[PDB]
């Protein structure tokens, strides 16, 4: 669960 | 597909909504509230605002495809939000009715992990956010000076207004001829609660607008894309695009020219399974992509447009439908790229706009  | 029932004249710009009982279209009756009329069904289609508006006549200017008029209970108006839910039929005497200018949007003007080169003016909405230099997200031109890009493109160490720039109407990064503008502010949601707790893995409302310090020419390599349309809903199932600069693969590199890729919707019921995401796509956010992964958004892709082709405005427009947030990884097998849901965000959209208009700086709005 990585911000893009 | 079924047509909205809210539509402005190509012609002379004239509103005509559509009658469910008679299943015929209506002019709107001239009043005293034509303003407001004119912006509330410029908002209802998925345009951003309306410019201006006039009266027409209909002795000099005719019917053109339309049986009756429909007059807005300026009682009523002020405390609504659909307009189909303040208006009755009339008789409209003097044959007077509103003509809006709505800010055209989602058409092209010319003659990300999977995807392919694009070419100029393909996605003229599509601008490159860079702090310092450095391509960090992208977002989508909703006027000439206004952008919907993601909240978590601001973090603590890139809040410096004067070190942003808005690099639009160019498809190849290290492009000379496009146009790059300053930041007068930017108005995050304030329910994104990583903006003041990084550390937060509750993503919710990943969302922001930028008010660029002077507006942009809308010319055949930059033009505003739509909104969804008030009650138009996500359909599970259809093909969307998906631009940006992001990283190409999630341990390559970024791309020298800006990537298009088809996804389809996934609908919350998989996305939210636990092969999928686990129960972390929450309301307001939506799943992108395909089970076998291959294809998706990547870091870079951040803020960017996922954006949506329909005719229910009797001519093709594209919508802008969900904005880059996040994911694991980068296309990977069940694992899809997950966006925030414009359509949730519209009135927020609308009031932030208007209540910052003018406003500088980081400025939090609920």
């Amino acid at each position: 669960k990585q911000l893009r | 597909e079924p047509l909205y029932p809210v539509q402005v004249s190509s012609a002379d710009a004239r509103l005509m909504v559509f009658d469910k009982t008679e299943g015929t279209w209506r002019l709107l009756c001239s009043s005293r509230s034509n303003a407001r009329v004119a912006g509330l069904s410029c908002e209802e289609m998925g345009f951003l605002r309306a410019l201006t508006h006039s009266e027409l006549d209909v002795r000099t200017a005719g019917a053109a495809g339309t049986s009756g008029f429909f007059c807005v209970d300026e009682g009523r108006l002020p405390h609504t939000q659909r307009l189909l839910e303040v208006i009755s039929v009339c008789d409209c005497p003097r044959g007077r009715f509103l003509a809006a200018i709505c800010q055209d949007c989602g058409r092209r003007k010319l003659p990300i992990v999977g995807g392919r080169d694009t070419s100029l003016g393909r996605w003229p909405w599509q601008v490159s956010l860079r702090y310092d230099g450095a391509h960090l997200c992208g977002g989508s031109l909703l006027s000439g000076d206004w952008v919907l890009t993601a909240a978590h493109c601001f973090p603590e160490r890139n809040r410096v207004l004067s070190r942003w720039r808005v690099f639009a109407g160019a498809v190849a990064q290290a492009s000379p001829h496009g146009l790059q503008l300053g930041v007068q502010a930017v108005v995050y949601h304030g329910g994104y609660l990583p903006f003041r707790d990084p550390n937060s893995e509750e993503n919710s409302n990943d969302i922001a607008l930028v008010h660029l310090s002077s507006p942009l020419p809308l010319t055949e390599y930059i033009q505003p894309v739509c909104l969804p349309a008030a009650g138009q809903a996500l359909v599970d199932g259809k093909i969307c695009t998906v631009t940006g600069w992001g990283n190409t693969q999630y341990y390559g590199q970024q791309a020298g020219v800006l990537q298009e890729a088809r996804v389809p919707i996934i609908s919350n019921d998989v996305c939210n399974g636990a092969d999928f995401y686990g129960n972390q796509i929450k309301p307001k956010m939506f799943c992108a992509g395909y089970p076998e992964g291959g294809i998706d958004a990547c870091q870079g892709d951040s803020g960017g447009p996922f954006v949506c082709e329909d005719s229910i405005s009797r001519t093709p427009r594209w919508r802008l439908c969900g904005i880059v947030s996040w994911g694991t990884g980068c296309a990977l097998a069940q694992k899809p790229g997950v966006y925030t849901k414009v359509s949730d965000f519209r009135e927020w959209i609308f009031q932030a706009i208007k209540t910052h208009s003018e406003a500088s700086g980081m400025v939090t709005q609920l």
